[PDB]
RNA sequence: GCGGGGGGAACCUGGGGAACUGAAACAUCUCAGUACCCAGAGGAGAGGAAAGAGAAAUCGACUCCCUGAGUAGCGGCGAG
RNA sequence: GUGUUGGCUCUUGGUCGCGCCUGCGUAGGAUAGGUGGGAGCCUGUGAACCCCCGCCUCCGGGUGGGGGGGAGGCGCCGGU
RNA sequence: GGGCCUGACUGCGAGGCCUGCAAGCCGAGCAGGGGCGAAAGCCGGGCCUAGUGAACCGGUGGUCCCGUGUGGAAGGGCCA
RNA sequence: GCCCGGAUAGCUCAGUCGGUAGAGCAGGGGAUUGAAAAUCCCCGUGUCCUUGGUUCGAUUCCGAGUCCGGGCACCA
């Protein structure tokens, strides 16, 4: 009845009986770990889809404010001005078809690709054989295609926070940070509750929204009632 | 009379058959069995005071029994 | 059921229109054409089983 | 100290309840709940004040006559 | 099947809920079951050094515990 | 024998073949709409006379007409 | 017209809960061989029915297609 973990302590603060709500959460994970820096949490979830039959693959972004500056990172792949603007907007790799080749080459820093109709055929094509099915690749309804690479990646920084089930039915995104803002990482979280929800394929039968929840990169998961 | 059922009347009649079906389904109904019969229920007792019996029917006697049970 | 069987021909969802056909020589090939009622003639279309 | 029982041409209530013939065969169907066995209250019983009708912010117990269409319809939608 | 046709009981199967507690085609300090958060984590072991003991196996190893004490280890970093 | 293409079109037809019934059968020409020529025009299956079956019943693709107070609906009317 | 199973070596058929394709028989090759055998070693071939999506990859996982096998129900 004794464990391998030190965490034992944050542990007995977790106490899983109850599911919970929203705004709880944001206080008692605040709580619950500040370790080496601060608490890097995230939602987490699962639904009750099938992503085989793609006719349900989802993904995309809602637009969590914040404030923000941890999470996904994207490539804002381009020329001049785009560049300007979307790398401005709040972006973690910018480039263009420079970066592509880069790519091609040895360097993908980035988990979802942004790119403009302008070196989007170089993004998609020579870098298609590359991001591929890591999701790395740039998709015209993905929240990974388009000219308004400045308000996309912007929102990345003000706040970004992506959308896509894994092989199983799950997605993962960050909806607030540790010492927070937390209220932010709320609403982000909320903003993908409502995109997410809306992408809802009319082909649901039941309990869709299976698991939702927040966890991190390397650190906590736990599941987030988005509903309070 | 003689085995009607203590607590009303359910003894008697039945007109019935069948032959077969398939109707909203795929078609009409495979319609005949023109046939007649019976159909009825059961019998049992409890004690007055030292000596008794009931006999009665079924569930009408269930509740009775309670019934006069409570006296 | 011999490889005559029937079907018929139906036009890009505005419409359908019918006539029996085969099964043969080419099987399933199905394009093939014949105009709907939808607007004034139409493509139509035809394939529909 | 009471009651019944026993009758009774037809009418009458319920009890149980059939082939013909038709459907130019005939198995659903049909004659029909008809014939007949019965139990029983009458002088007539039957039914008899609405968990009704019907859709108009309408009627108003029950029974029998005329009408309601033989239409509304029931169906090897056929005899009927 | 179900109604009278009540009592205790040995037990065995399918199913879904959680745990393993678990996950070894191959380069992979290494038996990575995914997809998320994601460079930090922790000191009721004062430690990865050592000790046995509990448990699951495809040599290994993974995991859960009792102790033994003297700022240490690992995740990072990189790398496959 | 070669090219290009769907009319082996929907709406329909006047007026005739034969026939008592129902059948089956012949068809200029008007409309929408196309296709073969540049066009004078042919094309509403094949070179023609056999490859055929009422009525019920029920299915499916409509439709979006009907619904037994009203909204809908089981269900259902006409088309294919 | 529904409901289940399969599709693999020439034959009959195994087959990770995604990393290799394997039996049994047929066929062939040597030793043995009054002798037939049995013995006895050795091999041979695979879009794993087809088409796409999931995944770093997939015989396998899911959809769809064709085929064969099973079954069960009606039929004016």
């Amino acid at each position: 009845p004794k464990h391998g973990k030190r965490y034992r302590a944050l542990l007995e603060k977790v106490d899983p009986n109850k599911i919970y709500t929203i705004d709880e959460a944001a206080h008692l994970v605040k709580e619950l770990a500040t370790a080496k820096f601060d608490e890097t949490v995230e939602v987490h979830a699962k639904l009750g889809i099938d992503p085989r039959r793609s006719d349900q693959n989802v993904r995309g972004t809602v637009s969590l404010p914040h404030g923000l500056g941890k999470q996904v990172r994207v490539l804002a792949i381009a020329k001049g001005e785009k560049i300007k603007e979307a790398e401005e907007a709040g972006a973690d790799y910018v480039g263009g078809e420079e970066i592509i080749q880069k790519i091609l080459d040895g360097w993908m820093d980035f988990d979802a690709v942004v790119a403009t109709p302008d070196v989007m055929g170089a993004v998609g094509s020579k870098l298609g054989r590359i991001l591929g099915p890591r999701g790395l690749l740039p998709n015209p309804k993905a929240g990974t295609v388009g000219f308004n690479i400045g308000e996309i990646i912007r929102e990345i920084k003000a706040g970004r926070i992506e959308f896509r089930n894994d092989k199983t039915g799950a997605i993962h995104a960050p909806v607030g940070k540790a010492s927070f803002p937390p209220e932010k990482l709320a609403d982000n979280i909320r903003a993908f509750i409502r995109a997410l929800e809306a992408h809802k394929p009319e082909g649901a039968k039941g309990t869709f929204l299976r698991s939702v929840y927040v966890t991190t990169t390397m650190g906590p998961s736990v599941r987030i009632n988005p509903h309070s | 009379m003689k085995e009607g059922i203590h607590p009303k009347l359910v003894p008697a009649r039945i007109i019935c058959g069948c032959g077969n079906v398939i109707e909203t389904y795929s078609t009409k109904p495979e319609i005949y069995v023109e046939v007649c019969s019976k159909c009825h229920p059961f019998y049992t007792g409890q004690q007055r005071f030292v000596d008794t019996e009931g006999r009665v029917e079924r569930f009408q006697r269930r509740y009775g029994d309670s019934y006069r049970k409570g006296r | 059921r011999i490889k005559l069987l029937l079907e018929c021909t139906e036009c890009k969802r505005r419409n359908y229109a019918t006539e029996k056909n085969k099964r043969n020589t080419p099987n399933k090939l199905e394009l093939r054409k014949y105009c709907p009622w939808c607007r004034k003639h139409t493509v139509h279309r035809e394939v529909k089983i």
